[PDB]
C-alpha cells in the first residue's frame, strides 16, 4: 500500500488530533486553492502535495523523472515522503494506491474535518470524487473502502473495528452515508471532540440524491479505468516510456494535475488501436482553469464523459477548436487523442533522464 | 521491426499487401502474339518524334460511362479491347485522322484507391452501398437518401436542380463519395514497378501484368498508337515507421526521402513525401523501374511528374541506360523551377536546353 499519494490526496497524516485533523487539507479538501480558517499551509508545502500526487498516479515509481515544485528535474526515489523516499517500486503492479480504507477516518469524514466552511454539499460531493480520481485514473493499483461511491460516514469514528453495526454502517437503500449518529468513541476520538463541534454543523448531510450522484460519479471513473489499455500500463518501463505531467514545477498553478500517456510512435507499439494519446485533467481548486498546453491538438472528450452529460464530472469541460481546454471547478476530464488512419506522434515525454 | 513488400516487387496481393515472386517473361502473362508486337510510329529522328500527336487519357475517364463497354470492364485496362464501343471507336477514328500517342495518366501501384472491392462504392451502385462502407455519410445531411432504393448517380441529378452558388449540395455529397470511390489520378505513388491492381478484373496476383499488356495490345495494333507512361518518381506517397503507404522508408529509413537540411522532417515541396532522385541507390531504382516498363511493359515514352525535383544528371544517366533497351525512347516532364539549384543542376526547361530530354 501506498502512503504517498493516500497522505497528499487525504491531507495530513494518521495520528492526527485536534485542530490538525482541519489544519492539514489536502489536494482534494482545497489545501492552498481554498484554504479553512485554521490552515496555515504553505505555497510550497501544497506544492510538494501535487508532485507526490503526480509521483503516485505514475504508480509511485524509484526511477521516474520528473519536474518537481522548484523545477528540478527528480528521480521519483528523490521525492521526499516525511525523510523517506516518494518513490520505491520497480513496476506500478508493485503499489496500492488509496484515500480510504476501513482503518482510519472514512474519505468524508476527512473531507467534513477538512473542506473550508465556503464549500457547500454539492463541492464536497466533487471533491470525494476528486480525490477518487487520484486513484482511479493512476498507472498503480486502485484501492478503494466499501461505501466511498455513497459518501460513506462514520460520524468522525477513526478505530471503527469494535464500533459496531451503529457506526459502520452502509445504507444501500440510499437515504444517508450514516454522518452525524452520535458523537464517536470517547477513548479514541474524545480528542477531535472540539473539531467535530466546529465542523459537524458546516454542511448538510447527503440525502438520496447526492449519494445518487456521487454512485453517478465513481462509476464513471471506473469505466474511465477501463476505458483504455493506457491507464493500466503495468510495466515500469512503459510508464516511463509513456507518462509525462504538465502543469509542473515552480511556477505551477494549484490543484490542478494534467498527466499525459504516449501511444504515439516514440513510445513504441499503438497499445490502443483507437488512440494516439490521453490526457488527465483534475481541477481541485474552486476557480475554473484553461489548458492551453496542447495547442492546436485535435483532442475529444471521452464518450464516457460525453454520454454522462449534467452527472459528468467533466460537465461543462470546453474544448475550443484551436485545442484550447476550459476546465470547470472541481472537475475531472479525460482528454483523447484519436488515431488517424495509422500510430502517428503522439504526446511523447521530455525524456529528461534516463538509468 | 516490421514486414514490408519489397520496392522491386514486380507483382503483388489486393490493395499491395504482399508482393510476389514472378517471371514478367512467362507465355501465361502475355497476350497473344506479344512477343512480336512493335512501335506502330516511329520515334527514330527528331522529325519522326516532332510528328507526335498526344491524347493524354486516365483509365475511368475513358470507360467509366461508356453503355457501349461490358459493365465488367468499365474502368478497367480491358476496356480498350470493346472494339464495338462509342469510346473505343472514337479512339480508333482519332488514330486514323493523326493522334499518335495515348499517354497514360497513373498506371502503376497507386496507393489512393482501395483495390478490395467491397471496401468502395462507386455512384453507379446503390446508395446504401456508400452508407455501407461510408461511415460519414450516415451522420450528414444525405443520410435519408440511405434508405431510398436509387443509385448515387441518380440522387447527384437530384441534388442538381437546386445546385447554385449558394447552396452547392451536388459537390457536397461528392466530397464523402470521392472517399470511397474508385477514382483518383493516381499521383500517389505506392509501388513503382507494378500496375495498378484497380484498374484489372481480379487484382489478386498477376492478372493485372497480363491485362495491362492485353491493353497495349489493342492501343498499338487495334488502334494503332504508341504508348506514353505517366511516371511519378519525386515523391512517394508516405514515409516514416508507421504509414501502411511508407515502403521505401521503412527498409532504408532517411534514403530515399529529401529530408530538411535542420529538422530531418521529409519535405513536402512536391505534395507528399519529397524522393531523393539525387541518392545514388534511388536514381538506380528509378532506371532499373524504368527498364521493366521498357522492355517487359512495352512502353515508348516517359513523362515524368515535376521532373524539375530530379537532378538533370540522373534523367540523363536513365536515359542512356533505357536507350540500350529502345533506341527509340523518349523522355519528357514537366521541367519547373523546382526550388533545388541549392542542392543540384535541376533537370528543368533552361537546364535541359539541347539534351534531347523535352519539357
Ligand atoms: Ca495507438
Ligand atoms: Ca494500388
Ligand atoms: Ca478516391
Ligand atoms: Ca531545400
Amino acid at each position: 500500500f501506498s502512503d504517498r499519494l493516500r497522505d497528499s490526496v487525504r491531507g495530513g497524516g494518521p495520528f492526527d488530533s485536534g485542530d490538525a485533523l482541519r489544519q492539514n487539507q489536502g489536494i482534494g479538501s482545497g489545501a492552498g486553492v481554498l484554504p479553512n480558517e485554521l490552515a496555515s499551509l504553505s505555497d510550497d508545502q501544497v506544492r510538494h502535495l501535487a508532485d507526490l500526487t503526480r509521483l503516485g498516479m505514475a504508480g509511485n515509481l524509484a526511477d521516474f523523472v520528473m519536474i518537481d515544485k522548484d523545477g528540478a528535474a527528480k528521480k521519483g526515489s528523490e521525492i521526499d515522503y516525511n525523510g523517506a523516499p516518494g518513490g520505491y517500486a520497480a513496476d506500478p503492479t508493485e503499489v496500492v494506491n488509496y484515500v480510504s480504507k476501513h482503518d482510519n477516518q472514512t474519505l468524508w469524514d476527512m473531507i467534513s474535518y477538512k473542506a473550508s466552511q465556503e464549500a457547500d454539499l454539492a463541492t464536497r460531493v466533487r471533491m470525494q470524487a476528486v480525490s477518487l480520481a487520484t486513484v482511479m485514473l493512476g498507472q498503480g493499483i486502485a484501492f478503494d473502502q466499501q461505501g466511498s461511491e455513497l459518501l460513506r460516514s462514520k460520524s468522525f469514528t477513526r478505530d471503527s473495528y469494535d464500533s459496531g453495526d451503529w457506526f459502520n454502517r452502509v445504507d444501500y437503500s440510499l437515504q444517508d452515508n450514516n454522518y452525524n449518529v452520535g458523537m464517536p468513541r470517547i477513548s479514541d476520538d474524545g480528542s477531535n471532540y472540539e473539531v467535530i463541534t466546529r465542523v459537524k454543523e458546516m454542511v448538510a448531510t447527503p440525502g438520496e440524491a447526492e449519494l445518487k450522484q456521487m454512485t453517478a460519479f465513481y462509476q464513471e471513473l471506473t469505466e474511465l479505468r477501463k476505458s483504455s489499455p493506457l491507464f493500466t500500463l503495468g510495466d515500469g518501463s512503459a510508464v516511463m516510456k509513456r507518462v509525462d505531467f504538465r502543469n509542473t514545477g515552480s511556477d505551477q498553478q494549484a490543484g490542478l494535475l494534467v498527466m499525459t500517456v504516449d501511444d504515439g510512435m516514440k513510445a513504441g507499439a499503438s497499445l490502443d488501436s483507437r488512440l494516439d494519446g490521453l490526457v488527465v485533467a483534475i481541477n481541485a481548486a474552486p476557480e475554473s482553469r484553461t489548458l492551453n498546453e496542447f495547442a492546436g491538438e485535435t483532442l475529444q472528450l471521452s464518450a464516457i464523459q460525453q454520454t454522462a452529460g449534467e452527472n459528468s464530472l467533466a460537465n461543462g469541460v470546453q474544448i475550443a477548436a484551436d485545442g484550447t481546454v476550459t476546465l470547470p471547478a472541481w472537475s475531472v476530464a479525460v482528454l483523447e487523442l484519436p488515431q488517424g488512419e495509422a500510430q502517428g506522434a503522439g504526446l511523447p515525454v521530455s525524456s529528461y533522464y534516463h538509468h | 521491426q516490421y514486414e514490408v513488400t519489397d520496392p522491386y516487387a514486380h507483382s503483388l496481393s489486393t490493395n499491395s499487401e504482399y508482393s510476389q515472386v514472378v517471371d514478367l517473361n512467362d507465355s501465361a502473362l502475355k497476350p497473344d502474339g506479344w512477343d512480336n508486337l512493335t512501335m506502330p510510329h516511329a520515334q527514330k529522328t527528331k522529325a519522326d518524334l516532332a510528328k507526335m500527336t498526344i491524347h493524354e487519357s486516365h483509365i475511368r475517364d475513358l470507360s467509366a460511362w461508356d453503355q457501349t463497354v461490358p459493365a465488367e470492364l468499365r474502368g478497367k485496362y480491358l476496356a480498350l479491347t470493346a472494339g464495338d464501343s462509342n469510346m473505343v471507336q472514337h479512339l480508333k477514328t482519332l488514330s486514323a485522322s493523326g493522334v499518335t500517342h495515348v499517354e497514360l495518366l497513373p498506371v502503376f501501384d497507386l496507393a489512393t484507391v482501395n483495390e478490395f472491392s467491397d471496401k468502395v462504392a462507386d455512384i453507379q451502385q446503390p446508395f446504401s452501398r456508400l452508407c455501407e462502407v461510408n461511415s460519414a455519410v450516415k451522420s450528414s445531411e444525405f443520410a435519408g437518401y440511405c434508405d431510398s432504393g436509387s443509385t448515387v448517380e441518380e440522387v447527384l441529378n437530384q441534388l442538381k436542380q437546386s445546385d447554385s452558388q449558394d447552396n452547392p449540395q451536388v459537390q457536397a455529397l461528392n466530397t464523402l463519395v470521392a472517399q470511397t470511390d474508385s477514382y483518383n489520378w493516381g499521383y500517389d505513388p505506392f509501388h513503382y514497378t507494378v500496375p495498378e491492381g484497380s484498374y484489372a478484373t481480379d487484382p489478386e496476383g498477376t492478372t493485372r501484368i497480363k491485362e495491362f499488356r492485353t491493353m497495349i495490345q489493342a492501343i498499338k495494333q487495334d488502334l494503332g498508337m504508341n504508348v506514353i507512361m505517366d511516371v511519378v518518381y519525386n515523391h512517394t506517397n508516405a514515409a516514416g515507421p508507421t504509414d501502411r503507404t511508407s515502403v521505401l522508408d521503412k527498409i532504408v529509413p532517411w534514403y530515399y526521402q529529401r529530408l530538411n537540411e535542420t529538422t530531418g522532417s521529409v519535405e513536402s515541396a512536391t505534395c507528399c513525401s519529397d524522393s531523393a532522385p539525387e541518392h545514388r541507390m534511388f536514381a538506380k531504382l528509378i532506371a532499373d523501374s524504368l527498364a521493366v516498363w521498357t522492355t517487359d511493359y512495352k512502353i515508348d515514352g516517359f513523362r515524368f511528374d515535376l521532373m524539375g525535383y530530379h537532378p538533370k544528371a540522373q534523367i540523363l544517366s536513365a536515359w542512356e541506360r533505357i536507350k540500350a533497351l529502345n533506341p527509340d525512347i523518349y523522355f519528357f516532364g514537366e521541367g519547373w523551377d523546382s526550388n533545388q539549384s541549392d542542392r543540384f543542376e535541376i533537370a528543368s526547361q533552361i537546364n535541359l536546353k539541347g539534351t534531347g530530354i523535352g519539357t
